[PDB]
C-alpha cells in the first residue's frame, strides 16, 4: 500500500492473507472472507500455482508476523478461476478458494457482504484499499497491514487514463489523480471496501494498474457486482 | 519483474 | 446481514 497508514485488529476482519509454501512460505495476495468456506480474491495469484495443496490461508492476521510454524490456518480444497480469464488487463480477474475447513466468525474475522445486483446505482463515496505489500516501488512485504482511502472515479474517466486498455463494464477504478495513494505489489487479490448506510461491501478487488499510485494513473480493480452471479454459480452449487 | 508496469502491484 | 448470502 502506497501512501497508508497501519490498520487496528479488527479493522479489516474480512482481510486474509494468501500463503504459498514453495519453494518458501511467503506472503503471495490478499483476499476478502464472503462464507464460511469461501475466499473471493484475484485470478492472477496462482500463475504457476498448479495445486491448492500448496496454499495457506491465514484469517485475523494484522501483522505478518504473527505466523510461524504452529499458527493455525485453513487449508485449500479447491481453486476456482474465471473461465474466461486470461490475464488481469484482459479482465474477469477474479476466483475463489473453497476451503478444507469451516472459518469459524468473531471479532478478528467476519465475512464482507457482496454488493446487490439492484444497487450499482449507489454511488460509493467511502472506500479503502488495505494490504500487506510494497509502500513504494522496490520495496518489501510489510509486516502491519495497510490501510489507505481511495475515491473511486467513473469508468468513463478511467478509460480516457488507460486509453489503448478496453476499460471494460466489469472494472472498476480507484484512486487520486494526484496519484499518491494506491496498491502495489503484494496487495493484489485484496479487497476494496465500500462503507456505506451501516454496512460493508465488497466492491472491488485488486487486480492491475499502471505502476503504484502514479499521477492520472488510478488502480483497475474486478467489478464486483458484476460477477455476483458468477460467485452464486460457484458458491450455491448443489 | 519489470516486463509489465500494468502488473507492479501483482505478485512475479 | 447481506442482501446477497452464501449459504454455509
Amino acid at each position: 500500500i502506497v501512501g497508508g497508514t497501519a490498520s487496528v485488529r479488527g479493522e479489516w476482519p474480512w482481510q486474509v492473507t494468501l500463503h504459498t509454501t514453495s519453494p518458501t512460505q511467503r506472503h503471495l495476495c490478499g483476499g476478502s472472507i464472503i462464507g464460511n468456506q469461501w475466499i473471493l480474491t484475484a485470478a492472477h495469484c496462482f500463475y504457476g500455482v498448479e495445486s491448492p495443496k500448496i496454499l495457506r490461508v491465514y484469517s485475523g492476521i494484522l501483522n505478518q508476523s504473527e505466523i510461524k510454524e504452529d499458527t493455525s490456518f485453513f487449508g485449500v480444497q479447491e481453486i476456482i478461476i474465471h473461465d474466461q480469464y486470461k490475464m488481469a488487463e484482459s479482465g474477469y480477474d477474479i476466483a475463489l478458494l473453497k476451503l478444507e475447513t469451516t472459518v469459524g466468525y468473531g471479532d478478528s474475522q467476519r465475512p464482507i457482504c457482496l454488493p446487490s445486483k439492484g444497487d450499482r446505482n449507489v454511488i460509493y463515496t467511502d472506500c479503502w484499499v488495505t494490504g500487506w505489500g510494497y509502500r513504494k516501488l522496490r520495496d518489501k512485504i510489510q509486516n502491519t497491514l495497510q490501510k489507505a482511502k481511495i475515491p473511486l472515479v467513473t469508468n468513463e474517466e478511467c478509460q480516457k487514463r488507460y486509453r489503448g486498455h478496453k476499460i471494460t463494464h466489469k472494472m472498476i477504478c480507484a484512486g487520486y489523480r494526484e496519484g499518491g495513494k494506491d496498491a502495489c505489489k503484494g496487495d493484489s487479490g485484496g479487497p476494496l471496501s465500500c462503507k456505506h448506510n451501516e454496512v460493508w461491501h465488497l466492491v472491488g478487488i485488486t487486480s492491475w494498474g499502471e505502476g503504484c499510485a502514479q499521477r492520472e494513473r488510478p488502480g483497475v480493480y474486478t467489478n464486483v457486482v458484476e460477477y455476483v452471479d458468477w460467485i452464486l454459480e460457484k458458491t450455491q452449487a448443489v | 519483474t519489470c516486463v509489465n508496469i500494468m502488473c507492479c502491484r501483482c505478485p512475479x | 446481514e447481506c442482501t446477497t448470502k452464501i449459504k454455509p
